[PDB]
């Protein structure tokens, strides 16, 4: 899973529709997730990059998913034929469920979430934070 | 059309059954009427309103915002949420 | 636009939406659907003000930004026809816990 190096510069810009701190995640030539700095919500940043390049966005403080163009992954297209290619950053319908962890993983010291009265299997679930690495072992199937 | 889903605190809900069959929980139970011995009203409530900013949302460009959960009710909607299955 | 609206009397709660330019009528239409009610045994509220048929949803302040599908605005609704109208009642939401 990783960016097939071209040579092509391909000019893009990340448009962030979303009330959280986006971390733009380039996919390296290896694999390995390369992190840039990250968008303030609302703001937008030209961004030179190359056609086949792999993205992928998230919140920059609690690494959980974006959609980019509405899929999981932004891979830049053809530089020219206009100009520039549109990045458009979003929640996804969350579920409940996972939004649920969300607020109680914001709200509590993961330390002290032994101590909130509820069944063990959720104590598991809510320990279990998204990773990106973890996300691209999944991603990596399909 | 419509299906109720009643609270542990005598409350009920009137739903959309498309909007409801979001729960595969509530698919099940359904296929009419819920009771819901162990969900207060406090959260139905918020469940309901989940089911139409899920239906409402999803497939979608049009920017989608946030679902705002208010910390008192975290725990005991976390936990229907987890039974519901949603 | 639509609008998104939590119709609330006594214990009871629908949920619907409607469309803004929709009428106060309309809803009670939508309403007889439901709890099998016809128009004239019902009379419409927001927040006390008691509403009439003729006025748009828009209009009796139901915008795409006052209910939000997130959190939809509520209704009153108050029975029995001619024949003596029962008063505005909504039992109050359970009590959250500790913290
Ligand atoms: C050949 C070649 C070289 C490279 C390494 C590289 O220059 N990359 C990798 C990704 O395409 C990003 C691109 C890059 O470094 N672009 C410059 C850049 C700097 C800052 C940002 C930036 C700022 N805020 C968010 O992103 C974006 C791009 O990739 N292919």
């Amino acid at each position: 899973l990783r960016s097939v190096n071209s040579r092509e510069p391909s000019q893009v810009i990340f448009c962030n529709r979303s009330p959280r701190v986006v971390l733009p995640v380039w996919l390296n030539f290896d694999g390995e997730p390369q992190p840039y700095p990250t968008l303030p919500p609302g703001t937008g940043r030209r961004i030179h990059s190359y056609r086949g390049h792999l993205w992928l966005f998230r919140d920059a403080g609690t690494h959980d998913g974006l959609l980019v163009n509405q899929t999981e992954l932004f891979v830049p297209s053809l530089n020219v034929d206009g100009q520039p290619i549109f990045a458009n950053i979003t929640l996804p319908v969350y579920t409940l469920k996972e939004r649920c962890l969300q607020v109680v993983r914001s709200l509590v010291k993961p330390e002290n979430y032994r101590r909130l009265d509820i069944v063990r299997s959720l104590y598991e679930d809510l320990e279990d934070h998204p990773n990106v690495q973890k996300d691209l072992e999944r991603l990596t199937q399909e | 059309m419509y299906v109720k889903l009643i609270s542990s605190d005598g409350h009920e809900f009137i739903v959309k059954r498309e909007h409801a069959l979001t729960s595969g929980t509530i698919k099940a139970m359904l296929s009419n009427e819920v009771n819901f011995r162990e969900i207060p009203s406090h959260v139905l409530s918020k469940v309901c309103m989940y089911f139409t900013y899920k239906v409402r949302y999803t497939n979608s460009s049009t920017e989608i915002p946030e679902f705002p959960i208010a910390p008192e009710i975290a725990l005991e909607l976390l936990m229907a949420a987890n039974f519901l299955d949603c | 636009m639509d609008v998104f609206l939590m119709i609330r009397r006594h214990k009871t709660t629908i949920f619907t939406d409607a469309k803004e330019s929709s009428t106060v009528f309309e809803l009670k239409r939508i309403v007889e659907g439901i709890l099998k009610r016809p128009p004239d045994e019902q009379r419409l509220y927001k927040d006390d003000q008691l509403l009439d048929d003729g006025k748009t949803l828009g209009e009796c302040g139901f915008t795409s930004q006052t209910a939000r599908p997130q959190a939809p605005a509520t209704v009153g609704l108050a029975f029995r026809a001619d024949d003596t109208f029962e008063a505005l009642c909504i039992e109050p939401f359970s009590s959250p816990p500790e913290l």
